[PDB]
C-alpha cells in the first residue's frame, strides 16, 4: 500500500509476458520481451541486486536483437500480425489480461488460495531484513565467489560455452 | 507468499501456456521459451535476494548462461528448418506422421 | 477433482437415489468433458462449431451412462433390500453399457458394453468390500 | 585358393595369440592366488585355522 | 507335397504404411528407401531494388 | 531405498573389508560352472557370426570368454553373498533389539486346537 | 480420404455451370452439343477463356493441340474424363 | 525515485517535441506523397518479404560471446579475494576457452559471410 | 562430420549424464541435463537430410519444455525450503512438477509422443543411444527422489505407458517405430515398481538395455528399417535371424530367457504391498507387445519370405566392419535367468 511501486512492476512484467505470449509475430513478441526485461531489471533492482538486473538487461536486449534480425530473416510474412490483427491473437491477449487482473482481484480482495498456497500480500516491503553491516554489497561479493568457490560451476559452464560453439557449427554445416 | 512472487509465477504460466500453444511461426515458440528462461531468473533472484544465501548469487548468472545455449540450439535449428522449406512453419514439420 | 467422488460415496447405498443419481451423472460429465478435451487436442474438428458438438456428444453420453448407472444401481439395492453386493452393481452397469448401445444405435455395442460394463462394475463393489486397492500404498 | 591376400593371414596373427593368451594365463593365476587368499583370511578371521 | 512358404502377396500385406489399413491413412505413403526425401524446388525470392534515377 | 542408505558403508567399494569374513565360494560352485558355460555360448555366437567354424574357429578367444566370465562371476558371487549375509544380520539384530514386536507365542497341539472339519461328498 | 470418386455426371454439372456463369452465353439456348461458334455465335477468343474457365475449375493445366478442338460441353466432359480416366 | 523522475521527464520531453512536430505545421497529405519510397520509381515487390542474412552463424557466436562476457564482469571484485592463485587460474581459464572458440569458429571458415 | 568431434560430442553425452549421477546440487544436475541435451541435439543429425532435422526440432522442444518444468519445481522447492539439495522434495506442487518433468524426458504417456518419431527420424546408432543411454539420468533423479513419488501419478504414468505402448505396436511396420513402442512400454514397467523398490527399477533397467542393445546390433549388421526388408536377411545371414528370434522372444517376456526375470521380479515387489489388480493388468497388456514381437517373429525367421535376383552378388562379400559385445549382449539377453539371485549386488 505503499505507492505500488514493486506491484505495478510485477503486473506490466505480466502484462508485456502475455504480450509476447499472444505470438503477434516475432518483431512484437521482441518488443513485449524487451519490456519484461527492462521491468524485470526495475523489479529486482528494488530489492537489492542491481548487478544482475543490469546484467540480465543487457543480455537480453542482444538476444532481442538477434531475434529481430532472425525475423527479418526467416520468420516474416506479408501482412505481419499485430495485436488487433487477428481474432486469435487478441482473444489470447485479452482473456491473458483478464485472467491477470482476475488473479490480481482475487489476490487482493481475499487471501485465497489460487494454485501454490494462500498469499498475503501487504506490500512486499514487509518481508525486508533489517540489515545494517558492511562496506562491500552482499550481492556482489556473492557472485564474485564464482572464481573462488565456484570452480567447478566454471569449468562446465566454459566447457559448455566450447561445446556450444562446435555444436552450432555443426548443425549448420548442411550438406 | 508476498504479491511479487505470485506475479512471477504467474508469468511462467503464461510463458508456459504460450509455448505450449503453437499458432504457426517456431520463433514466437523460442520467444515463449526466453521467456520463460527471463521469469525463472527473475523468481530465483527474488528468492536469493530475500534470503540472504550469499553464495547462491552466482546461480541465476549460470542459469543464464545456459539459456543462452538453448537459444543458440534453437535458433540453429530454426535456420535447418527455414532452409528445407522457405517459412519456419510448425506445419511443414510433418514428415514424421508415416 | 476426487471431491465428485466423495460427494458420491457419502452418500449411503440404497438410500436417497436421486442424489445418487446426481452424482453420478456429475462423475460422468467430468469423465465426458475431459475425453472431448483430449480428443479436440488431438483430432481438430476443423471448425469450432464441429468442436463444440463432438464436445455436447460425448459429454452427453457419458452423463447419460453416469445417470443410468447410479439410478439403476441405487434403485436396485433399495428395493431389493441388499446392500453391500455386487448384483445391484452389475445391474446398473448392465443399464448404463445399454445406454450407450442407444447412443451409438449399435446392438453389439450395447451387449458387448453391458456385459463387460457390468462385469467391471460388480468388480469395483467387490474391492469396496473387500478393500482391494488399486494404487497401493508403499508399506513394505 | 583366393584372388586376394585374405586379410586375416594364413598363419595365425602371433601376437594378438600370444597376449589373448597371456591374458587368460594371467586371470586365471590371479583368480587362484585370489581364492587362496580369501579362505586364508577367512579362517584366521573366524579362528577356524 | 512341400511346406507352404510366404509368395508375394502374402509378403504385400507388411510392405504398407501401417497394419491395418483405414480410410484416413490410406493416401500415407512408405518413407523412402534411404532416409532422404527429396528436396523441394522452393523459388528464391530474390529483392527487387531500384536503384536510381533520384 | 532399502539400503542404500547404510552407516558406514564406503560409497564405491563394491567390497567392504568386512565380506573377507565370510567364506570364499568354491572355484566348483555351479553358478561359476554356469558363467563359465555363458562365457564358452558368447565365444560359439562370436565363431558363428564372422562365419567361421562354430566349435574349432579360435580356441585362444573362445578360452579368454571363458576365462573373463569365470573372473567376473567369481566377485559377483562374492558381493551377492555378502548382501544376503548383511540382510540377514540386520534383520536378526532387528528382531533381537525389538522383543515386543516378535514375541514367541504359546506352543499349543493338535489335540487342543479345534479346526473345522469339511466332508468331500 | 481426398475428393470423392468423381464421375461424368459431376463433371458435366460442373462443365454447365461453368458456362451459364459465363456472361457471353444465354442458359436456355445452352445444351449439351451446342457448337461454341454455330449455336452461340462466339470466335476463338470467347473459346480460350472457356477453356481457361475449365482450366481454374478443375485445377489441370490445359495446353494448346488437343484443347483447340474443344467445341461443345460434350468434348470437354470427355477430355476431362479421359485426363482424370473417369469412366463412370 | 531519482531516475524515476529523470526518465519521466525525458520522456515526455521527447513526446513533447513529437506533438509539436505533428499539430503545429499545416498537414497536406496525398496518396502519391505518402506512398513508399524508391530512387524514382514504384516497388516491385514488398519490403516485408524476407531478407537473406549472411551472418547467422556469426550471430549465434555473437549471442554466446554475449554469455561469455556476462560471466567476465565480475572479475573487478573477484579481484579481492584472498586466494588469487585460484581465481586467476579460473579467470584465466575461462578467457582461453573464448580464445579457443574463437579460434575454432575461424579456421573451420565460420567467420566467412555466405556466398 | 569429423570423427574428433563425435568423439568430443559423445564424451559430452556422457558427461552431462555422469554429472547429473553424481551430483547432489540441483543446480547442477540441471547442468548435466542442458549439457547432455546440447551436445546430443547434433548427434541426431549427423546424417542431414529433413527428416533428421525433424526429428531433432522435436527432441529439442520437448526437452527444452521439460528443463523449464525441471528448473522451475527446483526453483519453487527452494522457495518454500532453503535447500539445494536433492532430497525428499518437502514441497508437494513442486514435486509433481518434478514427476511430470521428469516423465516428459523419459517419454512416460502421456508424453510418449515425440518417442516414435525422433526414433523413426535418426538412424540406427542414434537410436540405439537414445533409447538406451538417454534414459539413464532422469530414472537416476526419479530413483533418488522415490520417497517423494505421489503413488497416485507415478503408477497412472505408468500404466498409461504400458498400455499405449503395447497398442501402438501393433501398428507399425518400421522397426524404429516398433523399437520406440517397446520402449514405451518397458519405461512404464520400470516406473510402475519405483515407488516399492528401485533395486527392481535398475534391474529392469539393465536388461532391458541389454535387450535394445543386442536388438538395435542385429538391426545394424542386418542393414534393416523395415519389416520387408528384414524378410530378406535370411537369405544371407539365417544365423542372424535366428539370433534375433531368440532375442525377440527374451523381450516378449518368455521363460526361462532373460526378459522374463525383471518383470517376474517386479510383479512379486507389488505383491509384497498389497498391489495385485495392477500387475495383473501389466501382464495381461505386455501380452500385445510379444504379439507384435511374434509377428516380427514370424516375418524374419519363422518363415522363408519371396528374394530378389541381385542378392545373389551379396551371397560373395563379408561383413566388413564386426560389432564387438554383440554375442555377449546376445548371451546376456537370453541365458540370464539361471544368476537371477545375483540382483541383490544392486543394492
Ligand atoms: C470413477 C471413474 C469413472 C471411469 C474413469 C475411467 C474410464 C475412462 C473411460 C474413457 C475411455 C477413453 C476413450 C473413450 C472412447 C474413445 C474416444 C472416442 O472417440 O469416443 C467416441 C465414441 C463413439 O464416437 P465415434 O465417433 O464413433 O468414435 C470416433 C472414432 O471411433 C475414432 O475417434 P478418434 O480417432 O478421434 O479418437 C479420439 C482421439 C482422442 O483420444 C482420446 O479421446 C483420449 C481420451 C482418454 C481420456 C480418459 C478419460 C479418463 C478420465 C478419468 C478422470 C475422471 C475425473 C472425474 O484419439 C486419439 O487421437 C489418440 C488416443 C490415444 C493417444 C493418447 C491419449 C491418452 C491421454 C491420456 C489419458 C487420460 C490422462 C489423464 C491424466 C494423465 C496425467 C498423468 O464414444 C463416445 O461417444 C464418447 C463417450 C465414451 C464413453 C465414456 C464412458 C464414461 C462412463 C462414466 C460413468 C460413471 C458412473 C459413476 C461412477 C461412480
Ligand atoms: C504452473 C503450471 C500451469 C501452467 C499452465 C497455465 C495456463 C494458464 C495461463 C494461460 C494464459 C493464456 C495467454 C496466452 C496463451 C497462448 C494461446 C495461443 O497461443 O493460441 C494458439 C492457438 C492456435 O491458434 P492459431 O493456430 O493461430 O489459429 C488457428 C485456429 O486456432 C485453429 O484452426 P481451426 O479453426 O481450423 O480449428 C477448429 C477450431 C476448433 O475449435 C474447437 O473445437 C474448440 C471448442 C471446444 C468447446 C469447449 C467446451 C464448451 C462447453 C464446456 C463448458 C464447461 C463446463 C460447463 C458444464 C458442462 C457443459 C455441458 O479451432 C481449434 O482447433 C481450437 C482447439 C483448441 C481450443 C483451446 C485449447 C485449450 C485447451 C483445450 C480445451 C478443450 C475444450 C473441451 C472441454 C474442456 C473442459 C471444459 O490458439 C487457439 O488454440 C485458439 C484459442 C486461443 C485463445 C484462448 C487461450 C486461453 C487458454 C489458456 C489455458 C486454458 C484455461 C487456463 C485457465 C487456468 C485457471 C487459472
Ligand atoms: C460356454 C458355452 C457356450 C456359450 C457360448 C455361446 C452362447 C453365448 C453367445 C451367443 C449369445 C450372445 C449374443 C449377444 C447378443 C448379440 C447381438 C449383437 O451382436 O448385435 C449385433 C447384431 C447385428 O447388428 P445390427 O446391425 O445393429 O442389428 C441388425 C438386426 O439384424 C436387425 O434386427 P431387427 O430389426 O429384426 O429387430 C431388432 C430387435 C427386435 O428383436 C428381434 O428381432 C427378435 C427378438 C430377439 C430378442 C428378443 C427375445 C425374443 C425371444 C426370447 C423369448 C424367451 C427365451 C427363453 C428365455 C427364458 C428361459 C426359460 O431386437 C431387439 O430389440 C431385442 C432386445 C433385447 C431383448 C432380449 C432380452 C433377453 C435377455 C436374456 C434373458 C434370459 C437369460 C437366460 C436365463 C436362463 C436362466 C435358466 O444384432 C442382432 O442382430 C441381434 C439383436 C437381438 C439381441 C438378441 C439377444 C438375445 C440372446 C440372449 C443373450 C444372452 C447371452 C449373453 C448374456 C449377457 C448379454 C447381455
Ligand atoms: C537347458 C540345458 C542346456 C541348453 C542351453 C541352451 C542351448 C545351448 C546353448 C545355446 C548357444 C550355444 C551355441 C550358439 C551358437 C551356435 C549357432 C550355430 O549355428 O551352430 C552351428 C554349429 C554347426 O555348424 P558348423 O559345424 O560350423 O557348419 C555348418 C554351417 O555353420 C551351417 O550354418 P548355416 O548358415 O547353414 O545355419 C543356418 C541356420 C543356423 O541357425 C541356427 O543354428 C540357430 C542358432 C541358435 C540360436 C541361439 C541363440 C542363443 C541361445 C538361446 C537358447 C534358448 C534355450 C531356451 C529354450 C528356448 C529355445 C529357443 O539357420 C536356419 O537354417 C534357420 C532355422 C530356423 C529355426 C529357428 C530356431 C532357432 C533358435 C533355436 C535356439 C535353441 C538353442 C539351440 C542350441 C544349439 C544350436 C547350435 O553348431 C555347433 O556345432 C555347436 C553345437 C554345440 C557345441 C558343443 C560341442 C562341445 C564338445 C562336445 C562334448 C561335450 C563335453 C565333452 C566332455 C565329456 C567327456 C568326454
Ligand atoms: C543381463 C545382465 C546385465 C548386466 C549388465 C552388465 C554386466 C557387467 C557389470 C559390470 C561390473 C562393473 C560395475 C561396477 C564395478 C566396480 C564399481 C563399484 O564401486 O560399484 C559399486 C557396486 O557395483 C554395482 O553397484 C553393482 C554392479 C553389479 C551388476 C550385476 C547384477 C546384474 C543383475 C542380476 C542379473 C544376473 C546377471 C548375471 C551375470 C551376467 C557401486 O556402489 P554404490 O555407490 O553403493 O551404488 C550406487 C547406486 N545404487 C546404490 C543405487 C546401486
Ligand atoms: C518542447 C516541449 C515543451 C513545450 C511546452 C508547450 C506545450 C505546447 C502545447 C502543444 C500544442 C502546440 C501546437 C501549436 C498550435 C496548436 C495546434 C492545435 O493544437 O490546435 C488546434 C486543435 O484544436 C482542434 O483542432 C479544434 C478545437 C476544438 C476543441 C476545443 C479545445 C479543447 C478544450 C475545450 C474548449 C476550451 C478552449 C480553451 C479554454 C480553456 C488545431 O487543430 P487542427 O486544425 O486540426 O490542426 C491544424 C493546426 N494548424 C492550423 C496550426 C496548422
Ligand atoms: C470396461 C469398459 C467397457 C467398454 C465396453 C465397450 C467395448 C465395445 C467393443 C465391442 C465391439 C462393438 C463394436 O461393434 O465396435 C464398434 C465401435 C465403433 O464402430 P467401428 O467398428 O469402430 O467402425 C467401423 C465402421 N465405421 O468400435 C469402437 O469404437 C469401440 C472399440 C473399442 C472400445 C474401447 C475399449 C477400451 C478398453 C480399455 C480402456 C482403457
Ligand atoms: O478465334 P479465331 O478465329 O482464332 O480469331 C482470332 C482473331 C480474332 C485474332 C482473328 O481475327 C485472327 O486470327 N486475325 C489474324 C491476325 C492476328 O492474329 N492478330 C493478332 C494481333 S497480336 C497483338 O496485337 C497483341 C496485342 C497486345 C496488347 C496488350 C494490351 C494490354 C492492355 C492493358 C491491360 C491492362
Amino acid at each position: 500500500m505503499t505507492m505500488y511501486i514493486a506491484f505495478i512492476l510485477s503486473t506490466i512484467f505480466v502484462i508485456g509476458f502475455v504480450g509476447f505470449s499472444s505470438k503477434p509475430s516475432p518483431i512484437y513478441g521482441g518488443l513485449g520481451l524487451i519490456v519484461s526485461g527492462g521491468v524485470g531489471c526495475g523489479i529486482v533492482l528494488n530489492f537489492g541486486g542491481s548487478f544482475l538486473g543490469l546484467m540480465v538487461f543487457l543480455i537480453y536486449l542482444g538476444g532481442m536483437l538477434v531475434v529481430f534480425g532472425y525475423t527479418t530473416a526467416m520468420a516474416t510474412e506479408m501482412y505481419p500480425e499485430v495485436w488487433v490483427s487477428n481474432k486469435t491473437v487478441f482473444g489470447a491477449f485479452v482473456s491473458g489480461l483478464m485472467m491477470e487482473f482476475c488473479m490480481v482481484y482475487y489476490a487482493l480482495k481475499e487471501e485465497e488460495v489460487e494454485i501454490i498456497f494462500k498469499f498475503n500480500g501487504l506490500g512486499d516491503w514487509v518481508i525486508y531484513d533489517t540489515g545494517d553491516s558492511g562496506f562491500f554489497s552482499e550481492e556482489a561479493m556473492g557472485i564474485a565467489a564464482l572464481y573462488s568457490y565456484g570452480t567447478w560451476l566454471v569449468i562446465v559452464t566454459g566447457w559448455s560455452l566450447l561445446i556450444g560453439v562446435v555444436v552450432i557449427m555443426e548443425i549448420t554445416r548442411g550438406n | 507468499m508476498p504479491l511479487v512472487y505470485m506475479n512471477i509465477i504467474m508469468a511462467f504460466a503464461i510463458a508456459l501456456a504460450g509455448l505450449l500453444m503453437y499458432r504457426s511461426h517456431l520463433m514466437s515458440s523460442l520467444l515463449c521459451l526466453e521467456g520463460m528462461m527471463l521469469s525463472l531468473f527473475i523468481m530465483s533472484t527474488l528468492i536469493i535476494l530475500n534470503t540472504h544465501f550469499t553464495l547462491a548469487n552466482m546461480m541465476p548468472i549460470i542459469l543464464l548462461v545456459f539459456a543462452a545455449c538453448e537459444a543458440a540450439l534453437g535458433l540453429s535449428l530454426l535456420v535447418m528448418v527455414s532452409n528445407t522449406y522457405g517459412t519456419d512453419y510448425v506445419q511443414n514439420l510433418n514428415l514424421l506422421q508415416c | 477433482a476426487k471431491t465428485l467422488l466423495h460427494k458420491y460415496s457419502d452418500i449411503p447405498e440404497g438410500t436417497e437415489c436421486h442424489r445418487k443419481a446426481y452424482a453420478s451423472t456429475s462423475i460422468g460429465g467430468a469423465t465426458g468433458l475431459i475425453v472431448s478435451a483430449y480428443s479436440i487436442a488431438l483430432k481438430p474438428p476443423a471448425s469450432f462449431l464441429e468442436g463444440v458438438a463432438r464436445t455436447g456428444r460425448y459429454t452427453f453420453t457419458s452423463a447419460a451412462i453416469g445417470a443410468i448407472f447410479g439410478l439403476t444401481s441405487c434403485i436396485s439395492a433399495q428395493v431389493r433390500e441388499k446392500p453391500d453386493d455386487p448384483l445391484n452393481y452389475f445391474i446398473g452397469g448392465c443399464a448404463g453399457g445399454l445406454t450407450l448401445g442407444a447412443r451409438t444405435r449399435s446392438y453389439g455395442i450395447g451387449a458387448a458394453a453391458c456385459a463387460y460394463m457390468g462385469l467391471t462394475a460388480a468388480l469395483v463393489k467387490m474391492g469396496q468390500l473387500e478393500g482391494w486397492q488399486v494404487f497401493a500404498e508403499p508399506k513394505v | 585358393k583366393f584372388y586376394i591376400r585374405e586379410p586375416p593371414h594364413g598363419s595365425p596373427d602371433w601376437l594378438k595369440v600370444g597376449l589373448t593368451l597371456g591374458t587368460s594365463v594371467f586371470l586365471w593365476i590371479y583368480l587362484i592366488k585370489q581364492h587362496k587368499e580369501d579362505v586364508l583370511e577367512y579362517k584366521r578371521r573366524n579362528g577356524l585355522e | 507335397a512341400r511346406q507352404w512358404q510366404p509368395d508375394v502377396e502374402w509378403a504385400e500385406q507388411f510392405g504398407g504404411a501401417v497394419m491395418y489399413p483405414t480410410k484416413e491413412t490410406a493416401h500415407w505413403k512408405p518413407p523412402p528407401w534411404n532416409d532422404v526425401d527429396p528436396p523441394k524446388d522452393t523459388l528464391v525470392s530474390n529483392l527487387t531494388l531500384n536503384f536510381g534515377p533520384q | 531405498t532399502m539400503m542404500s542408505g547404510r552407516p558406514g558403508r564406503v560409497p564405491l567399494q563394491f567390497l567392504p573389508n568386512e565380506a573377507r569374513s565370510l567364506p570364499p565360494p568354491k572355484l566348483t560352485d555351479p553358478r561359476l560352472v554356469y558363467m563359465g558355460f555363458l562365457g564358452y555360448c558368447s565365444g560359439l555366437i562370436d565363431n558363428a557370426i564372422r562365419r567361421r567354424p562354430v566349435v574349432s574357429a579360435g580356441l585362444h578367444r573362445q578360452l579368454l570368454y571363458v576365462t573373463s566370465f569365470v573372473f567376473f562371476g567369481y566377485y559377483l558371487l562374492k558381493r551377492q553373498d555378502y548382501m544376503y549375509a548383511l540382510r540377514d544380520h540386520d534383520m536378526f539384530a532387528y528382531v533381537k533389539s525389538h522383543p515386543e514386536d516378535f514375541p514367541e507365542k504359546d506352543k499349543k497341539t493338535y489335540g487342543e486346537i479345534l479346526e473345522e472339519f469339511h466332508p468331500v461328498r | 480420404s481426398d475428393a470423392p470418386p468423381l464421375t461424368l455426371e459431376a463433371i458435366k454439372d460442373r462443365v454447365l455451370y461453368v458456362l451459364k456463369l459465363y456472361d457471353k452465353i444465354d442458359p436456355e439456348k445452352l445444351s449439351v452439343n451446342s457448337h461454341f461458334m454455330k449455336d452461340l455465335g462466339l470466335d476463338s477468343l470467347d473459346q480460350v477463356e472457356i477453356i481457361m474457365a475449365m482450366e481454374d475449375e478443375f485445377g489441370f493445366e490445359i495446353p494448346d493441340i488437343d484443347a483447340e478442338k474443344l467445341m461443345c460441353p460434350q468434348e470437354i466432359v470427355d477430355y476431362i474424363a479421359d485426363k482424370k480416366d473417369v469412366y463412370e | 525515485m531519482n531516475i524515476m523522475l529523470t526518465l519521466l521527464t525525458n520522456v515526455t520531453l521527447a513526446s513533447l517535441l513529437v506533438l509539436i512536430a505533428f499539430w503545429l505545421p499545416q498537414l497536406n497529405a496525398y496518396s502519391e506523397k505518402t506512398s513508399p519510397y524508391e530512387c524514382g520509381f514504384d516497388p516491385m515487390g514488398s519490403a516485408r518479404l524476407p531478407f537473406s542474412m549472411k551472418f547467422f552463424l556469426v550471430a549465434i557466436t555473437f549471442l554466446l560471446f554475449d554469455l561469455e562476457i556476462a560471466l567476465l564482469l565480475p572479475l573487478p571484485w573477484a579481484s579481492q579475494t584472498n586466494n588469487l592463485k585460484t581465481m586467476l587460474t579460473m579467470a584465466l581459464f575461462l578467457l582461453i576457452l573464448l580464445a579457443a572458440s574463437l579460434a575454432y569458429e575461424w579456421t573451420q571458415k565460420g567467420l566467412e559471410w555466405a556466398e | 562430420m569429423n570423427p574428433i568431434i563425435y568423439t568430443t560430442l559423445i564424451m559430452t553425452v556422457m558427461s552431462g549424464t555422469m554429472l547429473v549421477m553424481i551430483s547432489s546440487h540441483w543446480l547442477l544436475i540441471w547442468i548435466g541435463f542442458e549439457m547432455n541435451l546440447l551436445a546430443m541435439i547434433p548427434v541426431l543429425m549427423k546424417n542431414f537430410n529433413p527428416r533428421a532435422t525433424e526429428a531433432a526440432t522435436k527432441y529439442f522442444l520437448t526437452q527444452a519444455t521439460a528443463s523449464m518444468m525441471l528448473m522451475m519445481a527446483i526453483i519453487i522447492n527452494l522457495l518454500y525450503s532453503g535447500q539445494w539439495t536433492i532430497t525428499k522434495m518437502f514441497n508437494p506442487v513442486a514435486m509433481t512438477m518434478m514427476t511430470m518433468a521428469l516423465a516428459m524426458k523419459l517419454g512416460l504417456s502421456p508424453f510418449h509422443f515425440w518417442v516414435p518419431e525422433v526414433t523413426q527420424g535418426i538412424s540406427l546408432q542414434a537410436g540405439l543411444l537414445l533409447l538406451t543411454w538417454q534414459k539413464l539420468a532422469p530414472l537416476s533423479v526419479l530413483c533418488q527422489i522415490s520417497q517423494s513419488i505421489n503413488p497416485n501419478l507415478m503408477l497412472t504414468m505408468a500404466m498409461l505407458s504400458i498400455l499405449i505402448g503395447g497398442w501402438g505396436g501393433l501398428n507399425q511396420t518400421q522397426l524404429r517405430k516398433i523399437m520406440a513402442y517397446s520402449s514405451i512400454a518397458h519405461m512404464g514397467w520400470m516406473t510402475a515398481v519405483l515407488p516399492y523398490n528401485t533395486t527392481m527399477t535398475i534391474l529392469n533397467l539393465l536388461i532391458y538395455i541389454t535387450m535394445t542393445l543386442a536388438m538395435f546390433m542385429l538391426l545394424i549388421h542386418s542393414s534393416a528399417t523395415t519389416t520387408l526388408s528384414l524378410s530378406h536377411t535370411w537369405n544371407k545371414m539365417p544365423v542372424i535371424t535366428s539370433l534375433m528370434m531368440v532375442t525377440l522372444l527374451s523381450m516378449g517376456g518368455l521363460p526361462p530367457l532373460s526378459g522374463f526375470m525383471p518383470k517376474w521380479m517386479i510383479i512379486q515387489e507389488m505383491t509384497k504391498n498389497e498391489s495385485i489388480i495392477m500387475p495383473t493388468l501389466m501382464a495381461m497388456t505386455a501380452l500385445l507387445n510379444l504379439y507384435f514381437y511374434m509377428r516380427l517373429a514370424y516375418s524374419s525367421s519363422l518363415t522363408m519370405f519371396p528374394s530378389t535376383n541381385n542378392m545373389k552378388m551379396k551371397w560373395q562379400f563379408e561383413h566388413t566392419k564386426q560389432m564387438k559385445l554383440l554375442p555377449t549382449m546376445i548371451v546376456l539377453s537370453t541365458l540370464v535367468l539361471p544368476m537371477t539371485p545375483a540382483l541383490s549386488s544392486l543394492n
